[PDB]
RNA sequence: AACCGGAGAGGGAACCCACUC
């Protein structure tokens, strides 16, 4: 165990990758949010390029 | 000196609008008659929401809004009604308000819509405006599981307070229809549709200028919401400002003799 | 006395006493909401 | 004062039929706060009438 | 979200004309026909129904908080 | 035309834009690589034998309107407005109020603004369908006289009909969250959620205590307001002191939900949202898809305002004194298709560059539906009755709600609290 | 912790030498409207010091045609500085040159 | 230097024509947070203890009581009935209320106008209320501008502030000796269509008018028509405004030049030279440079040579009455007022056309080492400006024509005539062209190796291809022509921010 | 927090007059009202009926502020007539008119269904 | 048969976003 990364939401190693919108609707997920951002401490964060 | 007789004719009484035309008045009376319409009828409508239970999707003001503008059939209660501000009742009454309930609740796995049918009023004249194929008005739609209780009162207002009050859809108003005093100037008379109550031939764009013109025939056409019948919101529309001049004449010849 | 709360994930309404750790007595789950308040609430429809 | 955080209704008046809790009383009248609108008001005693 | 009981500008009842409307799109009304099926002339009122966006039904597919 | 054949049936073959890309029939182009192409704007347009300007085109555009962003892409009619207008517009499409998420009811987020009746707008860009905008729209079409009425829209204000705000016209709702982590921080010091006891706590404020319930937090859907407590906490006294967190002052709304948790250090941890509904009222900022921002001024009735032969009173009345130096013609021309969607019953395009619509066509099509061919129209005085001389410019437009309302600015002051360093009044 | 840190506070680099590194990456998701959690996911920031008398950065250059939207930029100090992205611009991932 | 104060406010600015310019409406919020201190006095004994007595709910009451021992009670907070009692020495902070002077300025002050005192009166909603002809010297825009007042709180600075920086004794600006308020926005546009020559009134619309005078003498005016029916005038009505015996000689923005060498000079075919005698409008149309800020204006003289008490009352009276009659009059801007004749169009399009010709020819003459250097020039510069000459001349000729096309019931005319709002150029890039756009001077500059853009042939000259636009704001502009057009209006915006940070330093 | 209650238009407090009556020094014969909670409904038919009245010097109507509700007539007469006797000859006669026209449309509307 | 009020805590540093010009 070498620690933890911060993982970007909608990515391929999300939970929610390759998830229905029927499967998100019951995760109480929007299925036209984007993604791409991380949640840390509960809130939203952006990488600006 | 005195008063000019008008006279009055009807070209169009349905469940939904009345249609006619006044001759021989003032512009001013016809725009205050006009404006009596929107403004100044009493009607009744839901004004106290007490919500017992909201599992639904909208918050419980979005639900007492909705339930606000719910027009609701009052042809011959609300002139013996009292105004909640006057009525020397401490609690709701009768004589002043009318009760509602709703108790609904989404068991089946299919969408339940709340409609206005579902509103249990106390009165059996004072009822929402589908009273007697087409639906009814949709408050909210429930998914299984959820459900909303709650008790509403109704009572008297007008247009002023608050536009659920107010009785009358559209109320469409036109003199003149052919530019004869030209209160308004066309840049190109051509260009202008013809109004449908506009009588010239096809080529004539507008009328000749007469100075001596004074605005007569007044077109009405008011069309109801559906809460009183088209022809009665004008009777007592007359009947209201009749007596809202009344009670000014009282209050001055009261100020004068104890002046 | 009772204050009953309703589970996050499967929604069941259950009682939790003073400063016992948060749980669903059904589930492995601690996200805990209240229950709607029972003294009288009046709107204007405005 | 006993009368403050006690829910009260008007039953006089324009405002007849609203609910609000007391947030500061005197012994002529009573700061209400409202529940259907975000505004506070001050009203009589005489109209307010325990609730609960 | 839903659709409004009265329109803003005249104050026509449209609150009732939703699900019929809908039902008039499925049967090949096209919009200027429907409306007009269902008694709005004024543009103030058709505007209405025309640009009405129903989020309710996706509001709904969330599972609710109690049963 | 194989190509466009396979891809409208994309559903049922799967012929997705990888595989144009395979077929050697589009390419991806860096800007080096772009200082050396010779680029065509239009195929049609730009590759036929005319009098020649390039026979060497090497590329060619799928459509100029993808030169825009994602907030440039909601204007109509951009080419028909000055630039700086359009900036103007990108900045504030970022603060008009509609509904943000779907799910916006189970998310804790502080600052939450959602409006009412959303709308999809009558004259849209072709582009507004993959930005999902018609999904979750941001305004509502209102309608728009542009005319000088009483005086109280003249610089950059507006009149708004009060008729309509009472039916729901841009109504809204404000949701504010707030997060209470009680702690154990210090030797005996731990922090604890409980309903203050008058002789037990050691100072307090002189707020009633009576909302909360015995776990130290209100039940949701109680009435809330300035200086009230929202969450009763108290940390023991090496009796005791209180650390309640008080409803934002002025902030005046009621309690949507509370939820009670664990956090990741195995504290107890409370979350509370609120709502407030916001009516429209003068002095609040709304703007339209041009950059034409403006608060209101003053709200009349519906008896009040002017009125056509048809009963039709505007929704919002702008002053026309904002059009010739700002020359948002776009504005206009917008307010023209618009009356001829909602006639016709079709949904405006509005695509910029679009050469196949112009104010001629619009005006020919307006012409069949009773109307004066250039959107004026005759409105009556809603005082006096007697029908203005002028003929008002009328139609629906697409308006936003900016979040920045005036209950959020106002604020005074006269002796309240100080600084601790240099014994001036605070700032905030 | 030292990635939770540099993602919570913008910070991009170590802690113990916080004012060396660069601030305002990594900001906190607008999540007013639905264009502007998008337009928020698009942004481009140019890493040259703000309140600078140099206008000639600050330009809409030839270059950024159909890459960078030219209609929007802050209006504030940043003017022509933060730049959103165009519809179809797409950024190169990288691979081997092998 | 400068540090944070007490007793003071800021909310949103919104317009309100009802006001006079001194006045200013603030509401009750504010007003019942703010206080004033009264010092007790046998006068206002009996005033201040009732105000005392209503305490801190009600608005028109008192907030503190502060006693000769400096001792601060405090009212919101149960006061006993014993300590309301007050003596002679007293003082007395009660609510700020209906003609209390303030300070009211807008953060950017840039001259001794932006701070200004000010009369209050209370009014129902959130923002604060102030005058339009008030708004030039603030250079607020009420499209969600904050100001902040300031409430003087002793009385010595209460008389100073009255007596020294009111706003009708600020009209006079002795930075360039002419006057910082006038008439402005739809005003200025109604005051020009009112006192035009053929604009009459019955008697009806003159007694609504005449119910908008402050300053009226109660006498009707003998109508400028008696017989076939009785007519007034709009100059008729504006006489009874012009206060006093006033004599000033203006000239109309559109007053022909030559009108004044021959005959007709007194008797103006166009109504075009304004001449106020006796304090009566003889003849001419009042427009932005009879009623504006310029020297020796109408407001400019009624100052000099009246009280700033009745060149206050002048202001308010011009917006009410006016205001009123646009009601009647009514003024809107639309899609038919930026649409030309067809003949127009067709000249235009010739125009552009032989001016495209004419810089292909120069082009041709450059190529072939036919053109001639300017002495002082180079054959670049040369090149160049010939090149604008000709781009520049067909836009001024394009816009004279599109002006001349323009009729006489056009809303853009009305405005710019009028001098209200916009230009003579607004309505020839709005009708006619766009025109050409520039960065830093020069044309678009070859950011892409020798050419604009990718879409263009390198070393292409041509007003195409280097930022003419042919087109108008209502025919829409080319894909290449907008991102142009962008690029222009960037070099603007970065100003707009640059120029501050040096003018402020 | 500032907006005014709805029934603020039309509601008289208590110790208010709903008519006061003033008389003007300017000039002779002349009177000013001013009537609380009111607006162009009213005062614009009482207007336009005394522009009927052959001894009516002046009249005219005005809402000094549109926030307020409150109007102002100001009646002038030649010097044989009172303006208090002007207003109510005005208010008299245009009660009449009203009847007089409710009557007959409820004539018509009769004579509308099967007439 | 017999008194029975009552407060006082939130500060600074840094960063970002936005607004009016
Ligand atoms: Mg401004
Ligand atoms: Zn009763
Ligand atoms: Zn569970
Ligand atoms: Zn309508």
């Amino acid at each position: 165990f070498i620690g933890k990364i911060p993982i970007m939401l909608r990515s391929t190693y999300c939970l929610l990758n390759g998830l229905t919108d029927r499967d998100l609707c019951e995760l109480n997920e929007c299925p036209l949010d984007p993604g791409g951002y991380f949640i840390i401490n509960g809130s939203e964060k952006v990488l600006i390029a | 000196p005195y008063a000019n007789q008008p006279t009055v004719r009807i070209t169009e009484l349905t469940d939904e609008n009345v249609k006619f035309i006044i001759e021989n008045t003032d512009l001013a009376v016809a725009n205050s008659i006009r404006r009596v319409f929107i403004a100044e009828v009493p009607i009744i409508a839901i004004d106290w929401v007490q919500i017992d239970a909201n599992s639904s999707v909208l918050h419980d003001e979005f639900i007492a809004h909705r339930l606000g503008l719910i027009p609701l059939i009052s042809d011959d209660i609300v002139d013996k009604l009292q105004y909640s501000r006057d009525c020397t009742c401490e609690e709701f009454c009768p004589e002043c308000s009318v009760e509602f309930t709703l108790d609904v609740r989404c068991n089946e796995d299919q969408t339940r819509h709340v409609t206005s049918r579902d509103l249990i009023s106390n009165s059996p004249r004072v009822i929402p405006v589908t009273s007697r194929e087409q639906d009814d008005i949709l408050i909210v739609k429930l998914r299984k599981g959820q459900e909303l209780r709650l008790r509403a009162y109704a009572k008297k207002g007008f247009g002023k307070e608050h536009a659920k009050w107010n009785p009358t859809a559209g109320v469409a108003f036109e003199y003149d229809p052919d530019n004869a005093l030209r209160h308004t100037v066309y840049p190109k008379p051509e260009e202008w549709p013809k109004s449908e109550y506009s009588e010239l031939d096809e080529d004539e764009s507008q009328a000749p200028y007469d100075p001596n013109g004074k605005p007569e025939r007044f077109y009405y056409n008011v069309e109801s919401c559906g809460s009183l019948r088209p022809e009665t919101i004008v009777l007592s529309a007359l009947s209201g400002l009749k007596k809202k001049l009344s009670d000014l004449q009282t209050q001055l010849s009261h100020e004068i003799q104890s002046d | 006395q009772p204050m009953i709360y309703i589970c996050g994930e499967c929604h069941t309404e259950n009682e939790i006493k003073s400063r016992d750790p948060i749980r669903c007595r059904e589930c492995g789950y601690r996200i805990m909401y209240k229950k709607r308040t029972k003294r009288l609430v009046v709107f204007d429809a405005r | 004062n006993e009368l403050i955080g006690q829910t009260v209704r008007i039953s006089q008046g324009p405002y007849k039929g609203y609910i609000g809790v007391v947030k500061d009383a005197t012994e002529s009248t009573a700061r209400v706060e409202l529940h259907s609108t975000c505004q506070t008001i001050s009203v009589d005693r005489q109209r307010l009438t325990t609730v609960g | 979200m839903i659709i409004p009981v009265r329109c803003f500008t005249c104050g026509k009842i449209v609150g009732n004309k939703w699900e019929a409307y809908l039902g008039l799109l499925q049967a090949e009304y096209t919009e200027g026909d429907a409306l007009d099926a269902l008694g709005l002339k004024r543009y103030c009122c058709r505007r209405m129904l025309l640009a009405h966006v129903d989020l309710i039904e996706k509001l709904l597919n969330y599972a609710p908080l109690e049963k | 035309k194989r190509h466009i054949d396979q891809l409208k049936e994309r559903e049922y073959n799967n012929y997705s834009w990888q595989d144009l890309v395979a077929s050697g029939v589009v390419e991806y182009i860096d800007t080096l690589e772009e200082e050396t192409v010779m680029l065509a704007m239009t195929p049609d347009d730009l590759q036929e034998k005319e009098v020649a300007y390039c026979s060497t085109y090497t590329h060619c555009e799928i459509h100029p309107s993808m030169i825009l962003g994602v907030c440039a892409s909601i204007i109509p009619f951009p080419d028909h407005n000055q630039s700086p207008r359009n900036t103007y517009q990108s900045a504030m499409g970022k603060q008009a109020m509609g509904v943000y998420i779907t799910n916006f009811h189970v998310r804790m987020d502080t600052l939450a603004h959602v409006l009412y009746y959303p709308q999809k707008p009558l004259v849209t860009t072709r582009s507004m369908e993959y930005l999902r905008f018609r999904e979750l729209p941001a305004g509502i079409n209102s309608i728009v006289a542009i005319a000088s009425y009483t005086g109280y829209n003249q610089e950059d204000s507006v009149i708004m009909n009060r008729s309509a705000v009472d039916r729901g016209f841009f109504r809204s709702v404000f949701y504010r969250s707030y997060k209470e982590q009680e702690s154990k921080k210090g030797f005996d010091q731990e922090e604890v959620f409980e309903k203050p006891t008058r002789e037990t706590c050691q100072g307090m404020r002189h707020a009633i205590y009576d909302k909360l319930d015995d776990d130290g937090l209100i039940a949701p859907g109680v009435r809330v307001s300035g200086d009230d407590v929202i969450i009763g906490k108290t940390v023991t006294l090496p009796t005791k002191r209180d650390c309640s967190t008080f409803l934002r002052t002025s902030e005046t709304g009621i309690v949507d939900q509370v939820m009670v948790t664990l956090n990741q250090e195995g504290y107890k941890f409370c979350k509370i949202r609120v709502r407030s509904v916001r009516i429209p009222q003068i002095g609040d900022k709304f703007a339209s898809r041009h950059g034409q921002k403006g608060t209101c001024g003053i709200q009349y009735r519906q008896e009040d305002m002017p009125f056509t032969c048809e009963g039709i009173t505007p929704d919002i009345i702008i002053n026309p004194h904002a059009i010739p130096s700002r020359m948002t013609i776009g504005h206009l021309i917008e307010c023209l298709q618009g009356k001829v969607s909602a006639n016709k019953g079709e949904i405006g395009d509005a695509t910029p560059f679009n050469d196949a619509v112009n104010v001629q066509k619009i005006s020919n099509l307006l012409s069949d539906y009773g109307y004066h061919l250039r959107g004026n129209e005759v409105l009556y005085n809603g005082f006096t009755g007697r029908k203005i001389t002028s003929q008002i410019f009328i139609g629906p437009t697409y308006y936003q709600r900016l979040k920045h309302m005036v209950d959020d600015k106002i604020h005074s002051r006269a002796r309240g609290p100080i600084q601790i360093l240099n014994r001036q009044p605070m700032e905030g | 912790d030292g990635l939770k840190y540099s993602l919570a506070t913008g910070n991009w680099g170590d802690q113990k030498k916080a004012h060396q590194a660069r601030a305002g990456v990594s900001q906190v998701l607008n999540r007013l409207t639905f264009a502007s959690t998008l337009s928020h996911l698009r942004r481009l920031n140019s890493p040259i010091g703000r309140d600078g008398k140099l206008a000639k950065p600050r330009q809409l250059h030839n270059t950024l045609w159909g890459m960078v939207c030219p209609a929007e930029t802050p209006e504030g100090h940043a003017v022509g500085l933060v730049k959103n992205l165009a519809l179809m611009a797409y950024i190169s991932v990288g691979s081997q040159p092998s | 230097m400068g540090k944070r104060v007490d007793f003071s406010a800021r909310t949103v600015i919104t317009p309100d024509p009802n006001l006079s310019i001194d006045q200013v409406g603030v509401p009750r919020s504010i007003a019942a947070n703010m206080t004033f201190a009264e010092i007790v006095t046998p006068f206002n004994i009996d005033r201040l203890q009732e105000l005392v007595r209503r305490g801190n709910s009600q608005y028109p009451g008192a907030k503190y009581i502060i006693r000769d021992n400096g001792d601060r009670i405090d009212l919101r907070f149960h006061p006993k009935p014993s300590d309301l009692h007050l003596q002679t020495g007293y003082k007395v902070e009660r609510h700020m209320c209906d003609g209390d002077i303030v300070i009211f300025n807008r953060q950017p002050t840039l001259h001794k106008m932006s701070m200004m005192g000010h009369r209050v009166r209370i009014l129902p909603w959130s923002t604060f209320r102030l005058n339009l002809s008030v708004t030039t010297p603030y250079n607020a825009d009420f499209d969600g501008d904050e100001m902040n007042l300031h409430l003087p709180q002793s009385l010595e600075t209460r008389a100073e502030i009255q007596e020294l920086a009111m706003v009708p004794r600020m009209i006079v600006t002795p930075q360039s000796n002419r006057p910082v308020m006038g008439i402005v926005q739809d005003t200025l546009t109604a005051v020009r269509k009112f006192t035009k020559r053929d604009v009459f009134l019955e008697r009806g619309e003159v007694m609504n008018l005449l119910m908008f005078l402050s300053t009226w003498d109660g006498k009707v005016p003998q109508p400028a028509i008696l017989k076939p029916r009785p007519l007034w005038t709009g100059k008729q009505i504006f006489s009874l405004i012009i206060p006093g015996h006033i004599n000033c000689i203006r000239t109309h923005s559109t007053h022909p030049d030559d009108e004044d060498s021959g005959p007709y000079k007194h008797i103006s075919p166009g109504d075009t030279k304004v001449v106020v005698e006796n304090g009566e409008l003889i003849m001419g149309i009042l427009c932005k440079k009879s009623l504006g800020t310029s020297a020796g204006s109408l407001v400019h003289i009624s100052y000099l040579e009246m009280g700033h008490d009745i060149t206050r009352l002048f202001y308010s009276n011009i917006q009410t009455v006016i205001n009123n009659w646009l009601l009647i009059e009514g003024h809107t801007i639309g899609i038919g007022d930026s649409i030309a004749d067809s003949k127009t169009y067709q000249d235009i399009q010739n125009t552009i056309k032989k001016a495209k010709q004419d810089v292909i020819e120069v082009i041709e003459k450059a190529h072939n080492n036919e053109l001639e250097p300017t002495p002082g020039n180079t054959l670049r510069q040369t090149f160049e400006n010939q090149v604008n000459r000709i781009l520049n001349d067909a836009r001024d000729k394009t816009g004279s024509s599109a002006q001349k096309s323009l009729s006489e019931y056009n809303n853009f005319k009305s405005m710019v005539v009028s001098g209200a709002k916009g230009s003579k150029i607004n309505i020839s890039q709005v009708i006619a062209v766009v025109g050409q756009q520039n960065v830093e001077g020069k044309r678009i500059p070859f950011g892409f190796k020798h050419r604009t853009l990718p879409h263009f042939i390198k070393d292409d000259y041509g007003p195409e291809s280097r930022g003419f636009v042919e087109n108008s704001y209502l025919a829409g502009l080319t894909p290449t022509e907008f991102f142009f057009h962008a690029m222009g209006g960037r070099e603007g915006l970065i100003d707009t921010a640059v120029k501050t940070a040096e003018t402020g330093y | 927090m500032n907006a005014p209650p709805a029934f603020e238009s039309f509601l008289l407090f208590e110790g208010e007059k709903k008519i006061t009556i003033n008389k003007d020094t300017k000039v002779p014969n002349a009177c000013l009202f001013t009537i609380n909670k009111e607006d162009h409904t009213l005062g614009n038919i009482i207007k336009s009926q005394l522009l009927k009245d052959p001894q009516v010097l002046f009249a005219g109507y005005k809402v000094p502020h549109p926030l307020e509700h409150k109007i102002i007539i100001r009646v002038q007469t030649t010097p044989d007539y009172s303006p208090q006797e002007a207003f109510t000859n005005a208010i008299t006669d245009l009660i009449s008119e009203l009847s007089l026209l409710e009557e007959r449309f409820r004539v018509a509307i009769k004579d509308k269904q099967e007439g």
